[PDB]
């Protein structure tokens, strides 16, 4: 697993160079932007059930062929399995944003998640509409103005949705 | 790799649980360290090259055997000499990537796992890179806890040659 600094010290550890100036300066920039990250990881955090709830029901609301009988979420089985499968990608991207890096997410959720649906079924374009779902309820929290000290957290914002985006495209 | 960072995460994704309270704690911590330690890696990176060169000299100036004992493994030759440059160099960067991850993982997963069978193997003596290693802690010319961070993942390069 890599964090955003770690990445760097890879990609110098590789070529055997030490770090340049323009490494060393996007390193301080995350640094001393870190609780803007904090913040988004405590807000999305602490709001996980709501986010995964809201976004089950959507999904559902539009795509109703899910919870017919035979559905790939009918059955409470299969319900609790779908609200499980929407947390854990939840939880990986928290991770992600803590790290500044997907590698996380990339190595121990999304590689073969494609194939694990394609094999059990589960329409890979339907889960991806609950991550995007699951990505706009994040970002509406992590970025809300209220009871915030007030700066710009456009760039994390960006970040965030990358990692959503991502996790969408890897089953989409 | 280790880092503050990767270990929170790690101990929450054993459990299959979300971040803790005390795991973002524990990353703010490494945030306000980071100051003084990226100042501490900027700082030997900029003068690598002295440090190296120095680190050199007071090998052989230690250990003069290393100029003139026949073999691969002595600086005895123009190639000996460059492979010796080039593992001084080696640690050096090994220290500024510690200092900028916030721990020992690169170092760890770069040159520690495996160490004592390649200085074994290649009839390297520790005790080489442990001269080196002193000679970079007291001419680094750091202080405060710039000094201090770089002088913890020095004195662990040494412990590990120990
Ligand atoms: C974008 C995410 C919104 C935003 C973020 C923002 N936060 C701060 C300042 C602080 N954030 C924290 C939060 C933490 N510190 C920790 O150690 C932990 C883990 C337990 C957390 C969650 C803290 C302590 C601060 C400083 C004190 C404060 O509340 O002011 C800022 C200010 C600038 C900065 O980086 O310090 C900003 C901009 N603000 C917004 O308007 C976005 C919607
Ligand atoms: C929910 C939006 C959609 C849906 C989901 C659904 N998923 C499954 C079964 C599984 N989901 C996973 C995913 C993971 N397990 C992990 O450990 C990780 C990270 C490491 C991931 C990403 C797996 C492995 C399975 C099979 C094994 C298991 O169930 O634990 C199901 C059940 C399938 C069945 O027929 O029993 C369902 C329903 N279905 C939908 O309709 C939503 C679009
Ligand atoms: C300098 C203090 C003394 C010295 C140096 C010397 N080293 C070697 C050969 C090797 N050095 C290493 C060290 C590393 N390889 C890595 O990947 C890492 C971590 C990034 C380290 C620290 C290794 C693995 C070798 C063997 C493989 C290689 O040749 O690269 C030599 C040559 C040994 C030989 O027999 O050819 C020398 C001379 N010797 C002295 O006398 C200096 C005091």
């Amino acid at each position: 697993m890599l964090d955003a600094f770690a990445k760097v010290v890879a990609q110098a550890d590789a070529r055997g160079e030490f770090l340049t100036n323009a490494q060393f300066d996007a390193l301080s920039n995350l640094v001393k932007e870190g609780n803007k990250r904090l913040d988004a990881v405590n807000r999305i955090t602490s709001n996980a059930s709501t986010i995964v709830a809201n976004a089950a029901r959507a999904l559902f609301a539009e795509q109703p062929q899910l919870i017919q009988p035979g559905g790939n979420a009918y059955t409470n089985r299969r319900m609790a399995a779908c609200l499980r499968d929407m947390e854990i990608i939840l939880r990986y991207v928290t991770y992600a944003i803590l790290a500044g890096d997907s590698s996380v997410l990339d190595d121990r959720c999304l590689n073969g998640l494609r194939e694990t649906y394609q094999a059990l079924g589960t329409p890979g374009s339907s889960v991806a509409v609950a991550i995007q779902k699951m990505k706009d309820a994040a970002i509406a929290i992590a970025n809300d103005p209220n009871g915030i000290t007030p700066g710009d957290c456009s760039a994390l914002m960006s970040e965030i949705a990358g990692y959503f985006d991502r996790a969408a495209a890897a089953v989409a | 790799m280790k880092t503050p960072i990767t270990e929170a995460i790690a101990a929450a994704d054993t459990q299959g649980r979300f971040l803790s309270n005390t795991e973002l704690q524990a990353v703010d911590g490494r945030f306000k360290r980071a100051v003084a330690s990226m100042e501490a890696a900027r700082a030997l990176t900029n003068n690598a090259q002295s440090l190296i060169d120095g680190a050199a000299q007071a090998v052989y100036q230690k250990f003069p055997y290393t100029t003139t004992m026949q073999g691969s493994q002595y600086a005895s030759t123009p190639e000996g000499k460059a492979k010796c440059a080039r593992d001084i160099g080696y640690y050096l960067r090994m220290v500024t990537y510690c200092l900028v991850a916030g721990g020992t993982g690169p170092m760890d997963e770069y040159l520690i796992a495996g160490l004592s069978e390649i200085n074994s193997t290649f009839d390297l003596s520790p005790s080489w890179y442990i001269e080196a290693l002193k000679y970079i802690k007291a001419n680094h010319g750091l202080t405060g806890q710039a000094a201090v961070e770089a002088n913890a993942y020095i004195d662990y390069a040494i412990n590990a040659l120990s």
